[PDB]
């Protein structure tokens, strides 16, 4: 396979939208990886459009858990969780091609039923934005205020203005 | 893609 | 294979909705894993949405069975069935990462055709959420009659407030 | 699998709903293990909501023809044609675990067409619930006419339940 | 696989509704086993709820070809052409378990378009259904006559009606 | 593999509808064996309901341009293009099991659009008509306006029939 | 399996709809052959209804780059871009079975949207058709404009009239 | 596996719509080809109708990262992105068969929602209209005016345009 | 299933 | 099948 | 599940 | 299909 | 994840 | 597709 002789080189490939079944693929490579060499690091390549915020903190929790520190490459597109977790890389270790685009705006989710339901479904996803952007803030430097007008909607920014925010640490090159 | 990861 | 390679090390993976599939798969490994050595700890890891009641029964049961003490983690989501097995890990060993969630609700159903015979499906239903919360109770330190105020809607917890309702004994940060 | 690798200490999996391709697979391990050695016991461990008739009685028969005591564990849930072959384990070998659950009712069936071919499948159908019950009266040791009011709608019982009524023999615990 | 293990032993398995497919299968496994040792009696397993006419008398005939005398087993159920089939077994080899059930009726099909084309169509079952009749009344040793107005309607017979009728030879009782 | 086992004896099954994917299969098999040996008869077991004309002719030209000589031998079915290949075994080399069943017809299909787009569909499919029963009439050695008449609509056939009609030559029993 | 026999033989199967999957796999077999031997012919076998136009032109393109001469083979039929590719083979090395079909018309598409764009789409399908025919026309050796009418509508034609049309060489009788 | 045989030789196949899992997959082969001897060019052979332009900037920004020349060709069709990659293979290393064809025109996208989101949406795609634009007239030749003119709508052109054009160096004929 | 197939 | 298609 | 299925 | 391809 | 589960 | 591609 081409993506095990990529894990030999301990590169993880998170390329498709996130669900469990990613994030557990995804955790369970980086404690086989931390086992095999918990000094060496782990790099991290992203091409997603995101997905489950749950899933996405296993991945996140797993990442700080390990001795390895794990670098993060944003390929192609790195969006809403995607883009969390490319923010999420070691810094200094936080990387993005040229051309590859970083999206971020806020939990997506639904609620249907009775008042006392909808009340209940609708302070989780807020606990969860909130939870998300702080983590952000810290990742980035930004003050919570921006993170928080800055998520409001579909916000789309370059490798450069990636950089710029704080989202990345440096662009690829040659 | 290397240097620097891997 | 990943989870080949965790089995080894004792760590069974629990990582989808609870069916009895899902039930009869994690059944065979405690009792495989309990055969290899009796001695040695277990752990189950868990991200999941729950499922079947009478399928994470009989993960529970089994679990109490074995002489191997198995320990548990919450990583992501640990919801419903999830959330009673995370419980039911040895007193002391009941782990969750920093950003995991837990949630506990009651058991969900249905019923249609004759009065008899709905009756039947709610008597059922009404001794299956009772065996659940006595059990919760037991687990957690909480009175059974907290319990079901606490599960009567969807009650989401962080990992701090799920140890402090005593479902989980620690939190790994890193 | 990890199945083969339960086969191997002669232990049969029947968790799943009943149906003919079950039934041939678990008839073919039975008469297997009966080959193997005629003189050790055969577990046939039961996580199921039952199935078809037909498919049930030919591992009951097959159970009754081969010379191994075949013993029966009740995991999760035995319901039905599951909770039939439960109670049909080798007399004093009848296990469950402490939350497993047991229900027997009457037969399920449709008739569709001319009053004559209603009555067809009308006389077959009671028949079979004759047969069922008669067996079940034998391997309870409760009175045919309690077996007929006691199934006469879907009657569930817990391990104790079960126990004292003479579907099982012992409940497993640690 | 489980089944290849039966063959070796010379047991063919027919557990699933005859088509092309099983069928052309069945034959193979006949002819490969003739062909292994053309004197060792050859085991057919039969529980089935029948199929195409076509595909049966394929089997049927190839039973009739080889030199291998072959024994049929009802289990569960032998139905239509399951049944014809267990009744084609070398006579005095045809068994069934205690509870297995027999059914015999007549060919189903349907037709569609000109009164010519319906006549047509309505002429090959009427004459399908007398080459089968006449094979089953050979069998048994029910006249024709007999055989006809006993498979007007669905004709169930439990194992004891079966080998009274002719269908089988012996029950297989403990 | 059963059936690369019955190749190895120079046995081809055709056990299914014909399609360009059976067509392609049979030919190579046909080349295959010719390959192995020029001189070695090769046998073509039949149970098919026919197909396309064109997969059928593929066959029948492979069969008439190796040096082999190919007999043919009807199991269950052989109808439409399927009796054209029985018929088309090596003279004195086709052959029929006892109660299996010929077919033979005129060729079907289809034809929308304008008026012109019709004709020529039905010109081709009347040439092909007088192609195949041509063929046909060489064959069976019956005149070609016997075929016409005899393939105006769905003729089945016994193996009795067939014989008598020159479709096949001999009838298998014992 | 039984086509990397025919591989190994430097004979390629071009047995279905061709679209750029298909094409994809051919153009690959072409330059493995190729470079496995430039020296030996290669021989590509077309038994295809056609399909995508520059599916079947990077196939045309691949058999003209590659320096082994590649012989066509027509089985059963060649239609429309099959038949473009069958009348490519090398001159004098373009076959057919006595009984195969070779079929011409022209190009199929669709448009949709404004006038402009429908334009666009229009000029593209009429030079593809022009870009065909003329290769046809320097291939059979037949002037433009007959190629042109020819392929006005679905044109029919037996192996023999392919032949002295100029689409194939020589037809493989026995 | 063909396509493993070819990648062997340093020749990566990009012959399907181009989505994230096809542009994870071309840009792990070029990392690995870049691996194993970052000296030795690169062969990307094409044949598809665009897709995703985040899925192709990363295929892009990955032939630009690597030291080994990545080549380009056009075989059958090289659209949309498609043809933005086949101009971005190496200067003087970028090639299409003779009846090749390669399409240029603009982003294609969509925006549903409050007018505030669709103008998100409409920013987006017109930022990466330009920016691929711009990519275009450098690898052509052509200014930007004639870029963004010629890439109105739908613009097909022959080999022979596209290599007057600037899209490719060199036409591939004996 | 024997006594007596097989 | 064989006596005599082997 | 022994001591005693197995 | 030889003689002669191949 | 271990120190403790491994 | 050689010379020169490889």
């Amino acid at each position: 396979d081409i993506y095990s002789r990529l894990l030999k080189d301990r590169i993880i490939m998170l390329g498709s939208a996130i669900d469990d079944n990613v994030a557990n693929s995804i955790v369970s490579q980086l404690l086989f990886l931390a086992a095999e060499d918990p000094e060496k690091e782990i790099s991290l390549y992203i091409n997603s459009p995101g997905g489950s915020i749950t899933a996405g903190m296993a991945i996140y929790d797993t990442m700080q858990f390990i001795k390895p520190k794990v670098s993060t490459i944003c390929i192609g597109m790195a969006a809403s969780m995607g883009a969390f977790l490319l923010a999420a890389g070691e810094k200094g270790k936080r990387y993005a091609l040229p051309n590859s685009e970083v999206m971020i705006h806020q939990p997506l989710g639904g609620a249907q039923g009775q008042a006392t339901e909808i009340e209940i479904a609708a302070k989780r996803i807020l606990l969860l934005r909130d939870k998300l952007n702080k983590v952000l803030a810290e990742r980035t430097g930004q003050p919570l205020e921006v993170i928080e007008r800055d998520t409001d909607r579909d916000n789309f920014k370059s490798a450069e203005e990636a950089l710029e925010y704080g989202l990345i640490d440096k662009i690829l090159t040659h | 893609f290397s240097p620097a990861a891997p």
